[PDB]
């Protein structure tokens, strides 16, 4: 098991959309499920949504219902999250979590990415 | 040669209104026949015809026993896994042939029957299973898969998934994702008294 | 929606003492789905206890965890100088899955 590799920092402008990729290697990715988390600077963690890798079913919160889309690619073994209609409040660090699941899943999200920072600015 | 003369159904197998889904395939026993295989030689431009142990040009020259024909429908460029001795997503949890086979693997790419144009959610296939199947074994139970050490009370949650999934055939995906009616037909050579024989005086 | 209240707000124990934390829940949640995470400054969180009773792999026996129903507690026997971080508790029994406020442990 190795912590999922995550994309690099992004600087966007209000109005457009951004995409974050989470690549998984070192464990059996065909059974695990991937959840996405947002955190501001020095604030509590926030929940965005989770996806089943095999079935593809997605679940989101009632706030991110019509802004985020979570998909995955089995051949590349990656999980993508697209966030549209960026605002000033969307600048934060995003984390990707999955359980170390080989022959049996680990019953907990004990694999975490390093986090990707997105800044929605205008300068 | 036996004196039986009645024809037996090769028209209720190849010409059927609805094939069974792959996860629960349908098996039919053929016996007491004057069996001629020349009727299915043309039968639209076959995508596959491989008989694995007997030349198809000489099939109405032999007497078999307990012929069994079973049929289902496949997604598309996936009938490659129906050959014996190779694994895959559908050869592990849905349908598996033995290492020694004596039958043909006819399949003929139907798209004017199994593609609605709208939403087609009546062709399912297993996706999750603890272990691989066994040659010529059918699994039919629909129970919540449990990928963990925590018991599941019967609802979908974390690592408590569902095994079945639909195909959703559309008349746009091309050839890779396009329904394939498949019929395999296994017979055992003369060890017991013969019941199915070709046409000969 | 399930709302988690984490107490106390801030802990000020000198190293070598006993630390307690609570993650009270608004409604009943299955004991099989609850996790405690540790968050160092400028680092990704890591999973300490999952299932409210079982520690994760490669974790010292100092962290115990207990509780069921609507009251879950975490207990640290001796405070190593590296056990001063922010502790979160997350339930993933029924959607949506909600984190906690966070508890800070100081010197």
């Amino acid at each position: 098991q190795m912590q999922l590799v995550q994309s690099g920092p992004e600087v966007k402008k209000p109005g457009t959309s951004v995409k974050v990729s989470c690549k998984a290697s070192g464990f059996r990715f065909s059974i695990s499920a991937v959840q996405w988390v947002r955190q501001a600077r020095g604030q509590r963690l926030e929940w965005i949504g989770w996806i089943v890798v095999g079935s593809g079913d997605t679940n989101y919160a009632q706030k991110f219902q019509e802004r985020v889309t979570i998909t995955r690619d089995m051949s590349t073994s990656t999980a993508y999250m697209e966030l549209s209609s960026l605002r000033f409040e969307d600048t934060a660090v995003y984390y990707c979590a999955a359980p170390y699941c080989g022959g049996d899943c680990s019953d907990g999200f004990d694999i975490w990415g390093q986090g990707t920072m997105v800044t929605v600015s205008s300068a | 040669f036996p004196n039986i003369t009645n024809l037996c159904p090769f028209d209720e197998v190849f010409n059927a209104t609805r094939f069974a889904s792959v996860y629960a395939w349908n098996r039919k026993r053929i016996s007491n026949c004057v069996a001629d295989y020349s009727v299915l030689y043309n039968l639209a431009p076959f995508f596959t015809f491989k008989c694995y142990g007997v030349s198809p040009t000489k099939l109405n020259d032999l007497c078999f026993t307990n012929v069994y024909a079973d049929s289902f429908v496949i997604r598309g460029d996936e009938v490659r896994q129906i050959a014996p001795g190779q694994t895959g997503n559908i050869a592990d949890y849905n349908y598996k042939l033995p290492d020694d086979f004596t039958g043909c693997v006819i399949a003929w790419n139907s798209n004017k029957l199994d593609s609605k144009v709208s939403g087609n959610y009546n062709y399912l296939y297993r996706l999750f299973r603890k272990s691989n199947l066994k040659p010529f074994e059918r699994d039919i139970s629909t129970e919540i898969y449990q990928a963990g050490n925590k018991p599941c009370n019967g609802v979908a949650g974390f690592n408590c998934y569902f095994p079945l999934r639909s195909y959703s055939f559309r008349p746009t995906y091309g050839v890779g994702h396009q329904p394939y009616r498949v019929v395999v037909l296994s017979f055992e050579l003369l060890h017991a008294p013969a019941t199915v024989c070709g046409p000969k005086k | 929606e399930i709302v988690l209240t984490q107490s106390p707000g801030t802990l000020s124990l000198s190293p070598g003492e006993r630390a307690t934390l609570s993650c009270r829940a608004s409604q009943s949640v299955s004991s099989s789905y609850l996790a405690w995470y540790q968050q160092k400054p400028g680092q990704a969180p890591r999973l300490l206890i999952y299932g409210a009773s079982s520690r994760a792999t490669g974790i010292p026996d100092r962290f115990s965890g207990s509780g069921s129903g609507t009251d879950f507690t975490l207990t640290i026997s001796r405070l190593e100088p590296e056990d001063f971080a922010v502790y979160y508790c997350q339930q993933y029994g029924n959607s949506p899955w909600t984190f906690g406020q966070g508890t800070k442990v100081e010197i």
